[PDB]
């Protein structure tokens, strides 16, 4: 299989080319952040 | 906030010309090295 | 060491790159003075009658 | 001292050009000519 892939070598740099346009795409759609808030199994409420 | 922000870019800029460099010393070729190099997307869209 | 290095210019060259590339990045965030602390510190109690 | 077992001898392996047997730069043209002549005449001088 890797045998014929190599005969192609042009078809497959196209497709890695796609690979790195979805990549780019999926890097700037994903919105950031820094640490996750996780259920520490306490919380607390505000009166004012 | 305000002092500093955005440095991820400059450091990982600085990385990947360290990792080149390495590989490029591991098989003593300029051009080697581009091969590792490529296969950075393929692990990223997954994660993505 | 040096036959080693003859033969692969690369090597060397890289060694050289990362050294000149981490001096770079020191020069940026290195403190800039006319000199170290060279003085002896001193306390001084103050008191008034 | 780890420049010049490293860096220096690999450069004078690779980018410096042949020296035919016999030539100290007494035959180079204009004052280098005369500089290679005169400190080959003062190293006999010196050794004396
Ligand atoms: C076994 C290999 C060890 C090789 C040691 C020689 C290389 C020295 C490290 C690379 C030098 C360049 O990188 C330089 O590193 C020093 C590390 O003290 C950084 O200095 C740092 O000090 C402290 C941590 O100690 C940080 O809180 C501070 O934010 C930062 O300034 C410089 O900001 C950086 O410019
Ligand atoms: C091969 C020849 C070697 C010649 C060596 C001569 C070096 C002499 C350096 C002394 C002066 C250094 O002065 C230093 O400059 C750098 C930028 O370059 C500044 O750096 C500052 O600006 C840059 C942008 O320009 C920012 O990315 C950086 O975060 C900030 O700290 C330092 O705040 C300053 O203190
Ligand atoms: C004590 C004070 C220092 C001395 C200053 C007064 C000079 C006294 C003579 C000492 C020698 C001076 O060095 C002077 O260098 C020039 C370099 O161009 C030499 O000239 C040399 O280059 C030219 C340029 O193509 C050639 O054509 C020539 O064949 C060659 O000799 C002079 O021959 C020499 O007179
Ligand atoms: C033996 C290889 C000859 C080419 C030399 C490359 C020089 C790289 C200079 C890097 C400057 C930071
Ligand atoms: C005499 C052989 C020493 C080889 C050292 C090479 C490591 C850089």
């Amino acid at each position: 299989s890797v045998g014929g892939i190599l005969r192609s070598t042009g078809r497959y740099l196209v497709l890695y080319l796609i690979i790195v346009v979805g990549m780019a795409y999926l890097f700037v759609r994903l919105p950031s952040s820094f640490l996750p808030d996780e259920d520490q199994g306490v919380f607390m409420t505000m009166v004012q | 906030e305000r002092l500093s922000g955005n440095q991820a870019p400059s450091l990982y800029a600085i990385s990947l010309i360290v990792v080149f460099l390495c590989l490029a010393a591991l098989y003593e070729s300029w051009s080697i090295p581009f091969s590792v190099m490529l296969v950075v997307p393929l692990g990223v869209i997954g994660a993505l | 060491m040096p036959n080693f290095f003859i033969d692969r210019p690369i090597f060397a060259w890289v060694i050289a790159i990362i050294i000149m590339l981490a001096g770079g990045l020191a020069i940026l965030k290195l403190p800039v003075a006319q000199y170290p602390t060279i003085a002896p510190p001193a306390v001084t109690i103050s008191a008034s009658y | 001292v780890l420049v010049a077992l490293i860096l220096t001898p690999a450069l004078c392996a690779t980018m410096l050009k042949p020296i035919a047997k016999g030539d100290h730069g007494e035959g180079k043209k204009g004052f280098f000519g005369w500089f290679n002549r005169m400190f080959e005449k003062s190293t006999h001088h010196y050794t004396d």
